[PDB]
């Protein structure tokens, strides 16, 4: 079931998506988050993506909508398919390997503000093998530490 | 000539100038076009939930 | 992020299609830079070409729209491209062979014939 505080957490996902602020997201904007990710979306699969969300058929996604999907992701608990998804996410250029700058700009593009000695640290708490890159594996264990 | 002497200097100082310029330009235009052709070289729902994953991450650590 | 040097380029360009200078590029002036590129626009098909571009709605193309398109579309960067000499070179390209010599030797710092990431980086900074 659902909790005050993750409704919240659910709503700072919904505000990085809404980007003018209005209280929906339109296939524009998701295209704007996708393209600042490293994915090049083409204007069909975001217009697919969201009609899969939108209940409502107006064709953007409000905060109820979102908040439906998000919280029925939520119980798929066989979900290492999920971190698979955010490695992907952080590994733009897919090499396998997550580097600091990788993790810098995917970090600052979500809205989070570490300075360049905490992702230092980030990277250094996750990497078992001393590379100074986070790998799969390493990411795994980083994600559900 | 001491005249003649003179100009041949200020027209020997303009033509190294004229060099070196030249050299300049070539630079730039062959940079240019090495940095052009890298530009024409280098060309779900699963993904609302690993944006949300992220924030969760940095929430934790920032709490660790 | 633009530069004042991207910026003058992109000037430039748009001049190329502002052929009577009154800060507009108009299908007319457009049609006529493509016939002369070898092509054969319809009507219609150069009104399409403005439409994607024509923020305001007005018809034409000025230079804030014509530079919101450019901007659009022009150390880890680097490296990449990296992976992908005078042998090696001419592969990917326009130019001519001689041409593409200057191109090595402009980068050829240490002087070997062919081109280091250490100075291919020279030759992108
Ligand atoms: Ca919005
Ligand atoms: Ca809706
Ligand atoms: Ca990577
Ligand atoms: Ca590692
Ligand atoms: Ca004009
Ligand atoms: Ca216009
Ligand atoms: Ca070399």
């Amino acid at each position: 079931q659902l909790t005050e505080e993750q409704i919240a957490e659910f709503k700072e996902a919904f505000s990085l998506f809404d980007k003018d602020g209005d209280g929906t997201i339109t296939t524009k904007e998701l295209g704007t988050v996708m393209r600042s990710l490293g994915q090049n979306p083409t204007e069909a699969e975001l217009q697919d993506m969201i009609n899969e969300v939108d209940a409502d058929g107006n064709g953007t996604i409000d905060f109820p909508e979102f908040l439906t999907m998000m919280a029925r992701k939520m119980k798929d608990t066989d979900s290492e398919e999920e971190i698979r998804e955010a490695f992907r996410v952080f590994d733009k250029d897919g090499n396998g390997y997550i580097s600091a700058a990788e993790l810098r700009h995917v970090m600052t593009n979500l809205g989070e503000k570490l300075t360049d000695e905490e992702v230092d640290e980030m990277i250094r708490e996750a990497d078992i093998d001393g590379d100074g890159q986070v790998n799969y594996e390493e990411f795994v264990q980083m994600m559900t530490a | 000539g001491t005249l003649f002497a003179l100009v041949r200097t200020a027209l020997r100082i303009k033509t190294e100038g004229n060099l070196e310029q030249a050299n300049e330009e070539l630079r730039a235009i062959i940079k240019k076009i090495w940095k052009r052709t890298s530009m024409k070289l280098l060309d779900t729902v699963g993904k609302f939930y690993a944006t949300f994953l992220i924030q969760e991450y940095f929430r934790k650590f920032k709490k660790r």
